[PDB]
């Protein structure tokens, strides 16, 4: 339908090349490559028409190389990759007639570059079930949840009642939280809360998971520590409703 | 000479109220377009509107309107009865000798109404502890400032508003917790509203 980007998270350890894959819109014929961080704003890199560069100064003097070998796949290589090279990688199509057209844009690669892989966990996942007094003194019912001590912050929280994600009565923290706020190691926290009613709490026939997607190291990266290797996964937590 | 400036970095607007969004350009083309790019926290980028540069000022009231100063290179964005979903990075953006060029963007919060506010710190526990706890302060108004921890093993997160999506009902929430800690004393160092319930 969209700008199709791969892969969609990446972390990795400095020295890889990174391979960066962006497919346009079917019958675009411009494709532009963006990057995004705090600091610089939405930074054009390079961008292509008719398969042919047409402006690439924002590309760096080492290490980013970019190309379109046919009309619907471009790459971008980063390699080899450093710390510095962490941002949201953006890709956008247009028709490819005018300079004015309108860019689409794909939903980006988070990539984030590691000095080392020997400060990666998972979060670990907990649920809170409500409190009594809230069901007592509103009618309603919070759930919370605890997605702790995970790094990087390479992590997607989402509600699973009855088998189905839900999206309502939900807010998650929009940023984690350090855990040690003094320093660059520091794993994070990140919470949850989802508010039912208590009619909908105390049906013990009501499923309630918390899903944590984690995405960290791959099957090719290596392990030398006798903890369980911090593989991409999902951590979860569940609850089953209580009458009383 | 193609800059895109948006100088108010953070703006909030009352939920049902309206805010205007700046921007200013400098071109060279007399022949360019402007943009406003939507970006919700999932990162993906949307186009709100698109003006062309030697046409009208629109006569137009629809949610999302533009004020085109072309002869003071100004480009408003106006949004009327604001909404949560509203609340994301609005970027500005400019089509000259290059296709895009991008200001850095407009963080648009959008506070929730809270009609009844029901000012309470809970307690919750662990479903496969119930040892170890969290504090949730909940259903306090939306002027109330939460503020980060002082402790360096006590951990408080911002608020966040949830909508039910039924009743029209809105709530405010923040949460803390600390493996040590007591939820009566958890948010003392932000100020609780008077009536805040301790059960």
């Amino acid at each position: 339908a969209g700008v199709i980007q791969s892969p969609r998270h990446e972390v990795t350890e400095m020295g890889q090349e990174v391979t960066l894959r962006c497919k346009p819109i079917s019958g675009h014929n411009s494709l532009f490559w963006y990057r995004q961080t705090m600091m610089r704003g939405l930074e054009l890199l390079i961008y292509f028409n008719n398969n042919v560069p047409i402006d690439d100064s924002g590309m760096p003097e080492d290490r980013f190389s970019a190309k379109m070998p046919n009309a619907s796949f471009s790459t971008l290589k980063i390699q080899p990759s450093e710390p510095r090279d962490s941002a949201v990688y953006f890709c956008a199509s247009t028709w490819g007639r005018a300079s004015t057209d309108t860019q689409y844009f794909g939903p980006g690669t988070r990539l984030t570059v590691l000095e080392d892989l020997k400060n990666v966990f998972p979060p670990e996942v907990a649920v809170f079930e409500p409190s009594e007094a809230e069901i007592s003194h509103t009618q309603k019912a919070t759930l919370v949840c605890l997605a702790t001590g995970f790094y990087p912050d390479h992590v997607e929280l989402s509600w699973w009642v009855n088998g189905k994600e839900v999206h309502s009565g939900v807010c998650t923290d929009p940023q984690p939280l350090k855990e040690q706020p003094a320093l660059n190691d520091s794993r994070y926290a990140l919470s949850s809360r989802l508010r039912v009613s208590a009619t909908f709490w105390q049906n013990p026939r009501n499923h309630f998971r918390c899903q944590v997607q984690f995405y960290g190291l791959s099957e090719n990266d290596e392990w030398t520590q006798d903890r369980a290797k911090p593989v991409t996964q999902i951590v979860s937590a569940e609850a089953w409703g209580r009458a009383d | 000479a193609q800059t895109v400036t948006q100088s108010q970095p953070e703006m909030s607007v009352q939920e049902a109220e309206t805010v205007t969004l700046s921007c200013t350009y400098d071109t060279s083309e007399s022949d360019y377009y402007l943009f406003w790019y939507k970006q919700p926290p999932s990162r993906q980028m949307i186009l709100v509107i698109r003006q062309e540069a030697y046409k009208q000022q629109n006569a137009t009231e629809n949610r999302f309107s533009v004020n085109f100063q072309k002869a003071a290179k100004s480009f408003s964005l106006k949004i009327s009865d604001s909404q949560l979903g509203d609340a994301a990075m609005y970027f500005c953006a400019s089509s000259g000798n290059t296709p895009l060029v991008f200001g850095k963007g407009t963080r648009l919060s959008v506070i929730p109404n809270i009609q009844n506010p029901d000012p309470a710190v809970y307690q919750l526990r662990d479903s496969k502890s119930s040892d170890k706890s969290v504090c949730l302060f909940t259903d306090f108004d939306s002027q109330t400032n939460v503020s980060q921890s002082k402790d360096s093993d006590v951990y408080i997160t911002d608020k966040c508003v949830l909508d039910m999506r039924s009743m029209d009902f809105k709530s405010n929430s923040a949460v803390a917790w600390s493996n040590k800690f007591a939820c009566a004393n958890a948010f003392n160092n932000s100020i609780i509203p008077e009536d805040t319930f301790f059960p």
